[PDB]
RNA sequence: ACCUCGGAGCAGAACCCAACCUCCGAGCAGUACAUGCUAAGACUUCACCAGUCAAAGCGAACCUCAAUUGAUCCA
């Protein structure tokens, strides 16, 4: 009988993000016929206008989980121009650290064909593997 | 179905259904799906696993194989290399 | 029958009678950009959003922080005009820009980052994990001043710790060195939390790291109420994530309720409420910093546990549910043999009167 | 003597494998530059 | 119909639930993929500022994927 | 005990203490359940087969892990 | 049942146990003109024996 | 459905050229 | 009888067969398949004709 | 004249619905050879025969069309 000995049956986290981290969670299967796959638990979304360019990684919920912006300016002090492929490849390699610093380190990005064929996206998705960033996540584990 | 024979009078199973079907002591009956040895290149591989799998049967058409077998084929066997003995009870059955 | 709409249905602004003249979808990207803008607009019909989407409350919440400081939006204007005209008038960007050889130093971006507009990003991450929700119950805050802490590992390499990093606990076994970025003059407070770390109760935190009157940056000389012991996440209990947070202390105060012996570790003293315990201490300072990290199950856990908390250790376990099976039926029809398998207890055979 | 004599013959055929693989990709290149060949003489 | 909150599709265009919950109906946003051609012309005939909606199944699901439960305290 | 059988060798009982740390309990015996069977007797079986399969291999998901491993491990560039 | 049948007396364990003493106690019926050569052991009762 | 207020929420048809 | 239901046999002698549609006119075709017994992809070659369709 | 199967109206709105009622069709074709094995849970042409969808796991990569067809014994 001690108090530090005190334990109860049932451990309740109220942790959301100790079930994906774990493997455990739901993805929302279906979709199936609409572009955008909801199987994923962090989306990454690349916005690319004629005046900047963003990134900001998403939960499935819609809700946003951490951002890189070209319109920042301790980004761009040091661009030529907010939306040539430098640009692209340097958002993504310091999204890559944000990704890694935030514990993101599997994560999903769906580009249209034209989306993956443009070098600037491959550039793009070979700065994060680079810095340690797959764009793939394991299966769900249940049964 | 020959209800009394002539020799001895009493009832005569045909066997039809011992070819077809097997018995399990709680009163079920099993078969194999049919067509499952015809056609198998144009059926898809969800159709022809279907097949292969064995079905129960209805209490209406097992019921009416009961009436015509006799209660030779409804006692207990205790086979030996036999996979049915896991089933021929009943567990956690309630009403 | 029909019912007129409640609200106004969409493609009702729009003329028909006016057709070719109108501007057409040109492109698959400007239809989705038109979608997804009108899907976080509201709408009165049943829809995915009031689902599946927090149900934040309407009122904004509090938050009685630090104010940004009066910056000269013409003067700021103008120096960053300054910057890029410069830039662009520069002569080896050209070159480099068009023959795809640039680059840009990570640690200098991220250093000027977090000081313009970092805590802004960090409030967004912090409610995303859940540290004000499960902290205040709802109320936020904007940590202004920056924060580095780092886990001396041996003497020459160190493990940092930022937001939403893993960490060992064979690394976080001693305390780490903070900075935090003030010299300024009056009074600090820091103090180390695990929320989901508590086992018998929700909602309950427990306390490893406590200072409290820190004048300026320098650490040593800041008393501890609470000493050090390193967390304690269970296998199979998941992962447990540690804030750090830190107030403006505008001049010192008593601890009398927060008062604490001699380690000793009895965690009915570690645990408390920190809803409860900012609205008596922290009444008179407000949050200025803060920062988190995630800790798993390791070596120096199961060392702390036989030798040090002088307790048993835990081992919890993740249980699904059992597979949901219907009502059985004593006459089953076009179902595989397999569906006595489906309700059968007991793999092994068994013979019941012999 | 049944279960030996055909299990050799399957890791003797077995070893067969990749060479008859390798070949039976090239058939289909050499089909493959064979259609390049025709159709530009059907056009 | 179309699919949505773990409601999967079968190649007979049925829907099948693939969580333990309630069912709900709702209208939302529709948008195809590429490939389809014959909805992405259509999307681009339209004009800006119209918008076509569909309706979508959803499940709720009711329970958690489970629970953390003490196995040993040793 | 694990430390006090003197019929295992030295080699092969610290081994399987550093490879099966989860079930060494805090007094330092090992704690070792099967209930797969009614049978306590067919329980008692595969328990010391486990036993005997675990000393043979010491006397002779990972994917996801060793992958935040290599996170963390580029994460830490930091000197003094 | 064996250690059922030996706690009622009705076969002795003193004496060598065999089909015809299992018999004589009536401990399980056989019908061998019904194709059953003889009885097995079951493992159903490892505890209490 | 019909009689609810959310009829003719889905059709497009109206709007692309009619041929 | 424009197609042609055809048999294929496991070269490694294993016995492991299926059957497929040819063209009446094509050539004689080989195609890999995963044997069950094998385990793996390897290679079919079909020899004779059953039924016209 | 028709006898089987599929689509549309009759049957407008969950399901079903006939007439020697009004129309259009089918008894194929094409591409792969994991068009492999197993498995939760359900629907079902108003019975049955049949016909259907499929999570997950092993093992692998990194099917379209609407009917497009046929039981048992026997060979
Ligand atoms: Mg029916
Ligand atoms: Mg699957």
């Amino acid at each position: 009988p001690v108090e530090n000995e005190a334990v109860a049956p049932e451990f309740t986290n109220r942790n959301p993000r100790n079930l994906e981290l774990l493997s455990v969670a739901r993805k929302e299967r279906g979709w199936r016929t609409v572009f955008p796959s909801r199987e994923f638990w962090h989306r990454l979304r690349v916005i690319r206008t004629q005046h900047h360019v963003e990134a900001l990684v998403e939960h499935q919920n819609g809700k946003v989980v951490v951002s890189a912006s070209t319109r920042e300016w301790a980004i761009k002090k040091h661009l030529y121009s907010t939306r040539n492929v430098v640009a692209c490849e340097s958002i993504g390699r310091v999204l890559a650290q944000r990704c890694l610093e935030a514990g993101i380190n599997f994560m999903v990005y769906q580009p249209t064909p034209w989306e993956a064929a443009s070098d600037s996206m491959k550039r793009l998705q070979s700065a994060m593997t680079e810095g340690g960033v797959v764009l793939r996540e394991p299966q769900r584990i249940y049964e | 179905l020959t209800y009394f024979s002539a020799r001895k009078g009493k009832r005569k199973t045909v066997k039809a259904v011992i070819d077809r079907f097997l018995r399990l002591h709680c009163g079920l009956w099993v078969r194999r799906k049919a067509g499952y040895k015809k056609k198998l290149w144009k059926k898809t591989p969800a159709r022809k696993k279907r097949l292969r799998e064995f079905v129960f049967c209805n209490k209406t058409q097992s019921k009416l194989l009961d009436k015509m077998t006799t209660s030779f084929w409804k006692r207990r066997n205790w086979y030996v290399d036999d996979p049915y003995q896991k089933y021929h009870d009943r567990t956690n059955l309630k009403v | 029958r029909r019912t007129p709409p409640l609200g106004p249905m969409p493609n009702s602004d729009i003329d028909l009678s006016n057709l070719e003249r109108l501007e057409k979808y040109r492109s698959f990207d400007r239809y989705r950009r038109r979608a997804e803008q009108e899907a976080q607009a509201p709408h009165w019909w049943r829809t995915y959003r009031e689902y599946f989407g927090e149900k934040t409350d309407p009122k904004e919440k509090i938050d009685i922080g630090l104010p940004p400081p009066k910056v000269s939006r013409t003067q700021q204007l103008l120096e960053r005009k300054q910057a890029i005209q410069e830039l662009r008038a520069n002569v080896e960007e050209e070159r480099a820009a068009r023959l795809r050889t640039a680059s840009v130093p990570l640690d200098a971006v991220r250093a000027e980052w977090e000081r313009t507009c970092g805590p802004y990003h960090k409030q967004r991450l912090a409610e995303y994990y859940g540290l004000y929700r499960d902290l205040f119950h709802g109320a936020t805050f904007v940590p202004r001043v920056p924060l580095h802490v780092a886990y001396a590992v041996g003497e020459d390499d160190l493990m940092p710790v930022y937001c939403g990093n893993e960490v060992t606990p064979t690394e976080a076994a001693q305390a780490p060195e903070v900075t935090y970025e003030a010299e300024e003059g009056s009074l600090w407070t820091l103090l180390l939390t695990s929320l989901d770390g508590h086992l018998l109760e929700p909602d309950a935190e427990y306390l490893h790291w406590l200072l409290t009157n820190i004048p300026g940056n320098r650490v040593a000389e800041g008393q501890v109420t609470c000493p050090y012991l390193p967390p304690f996440p269970a296998r199979g209990s998941g992962i447990h994530r540690l804030a750090f947070l830190l107030f403006k202390q505008d001049q010192p105060i008593d601890f009398s309720e927060d008062a604490r012996p001699s380690p000793c570790y009895q965690l009915a003293q570690r645990t408390f409420r920190t809803f409860d315990f900012y609205k008596k201490h922290q009444e008179t300072m407000t949050p200025a910093g803060l920062s988190f990290f995630q800790c798993r199950w390791d070596d120096s856990v199961t060392y702390i546990f036989h030798q040090l908390l002088d307790m048993r250790e835990p081992v919890f376990e993740f249980v699904r549910p059992p597979p949901y099976h219907p009502k059985q039926k004593r006459f089953p029809h076009r179902q595989p043999l397999r569906y006595l398998d489906r309700y059968r207890d007991s793999h092994e055979p068994t013979y019941g009167i012999y | 003597q049944k279960r030996r004599e055909r299990e050799q013959h399957i890791a003797e055929c077995m070893a067969k494998m990749p060479q008859m693989i390798v070949n039976w990709q090239q058939q289909q290149r050499e089909n493959w530059e064979k259609a390049q060949a025709d159709k530009e003489r059907r056009a | 119909w179309h699919p949505g909150a773990h409601v999967g599709v079968g190649k007979n265009k049925c829907l099948y639930a693939l969580e333990e919950g309630i069912v709900r109906y709702t209208k939302e946003v529709y948008v195809p993929h590429p490939r389809n051609t014959e909805a992405v012309d259509l999307i681009t005939r339209l004009p800006k500022g119209a918008v076509l909606y569909k309706t979508f199944v959803h499940v709720v699901p009711a329970k958690p994927e489970g629970t953390f439960k003490l196995v040993a305290m040793l | 005990h694990l430390a006090t059988a003197e019929w295992i060798a030295e080699p092969v009982r610290q081994k399987i203490a550093i490879t099966h740390k989860n079930k060494i309990n805090r007094l330092g015996e090992l704690i070792l359940t099967s209930e797969s069977s009614r049978y306590q007797f067919r329980n008692l079986a595969d328990c010391l087969q486990k036993i005997r399969d675990m000393i043979t291999e010491a006397s002779q998901k990972l994917h996801r892990i060793r992958i935040e491993n290599m996170n963390r491990e580029r994460l830490r560039q930091k000197r003094i | 049942r064996l250690q059922y049948l030996i706690d009622l007396g009705r076969v002795d364990p003193s004496q060598p146990i065999d089909l015809t003493q299992l018999v004589n106690g009536r401990g399980v019926t056989i019908q061998p003109l019904k194709r059953d050569y003889g009885v097995q052991l079951v493992e159903e009762g490892a505890d209490t024996f | 459905y019909k009689t609810k207020p959310t009829h003719g929420i889905g059709k497009y048809k109206h709007l692309i050229k009619a041929e | 009888s424009k197609n042609i239901l055809v048999r294929m046999v496991s070269e490694a002698g294993t016995g492991f067969c299926f059957n497929t549609k040819r063209n009446r006119l094509r050539e004689k075709l080989t195609l890999l398949h995963y044997d069950p017994v094998v385990k793996q992809r390897v290679l079919f070659v079909e020899k004779k004709k059953i039924r016209s369709l």
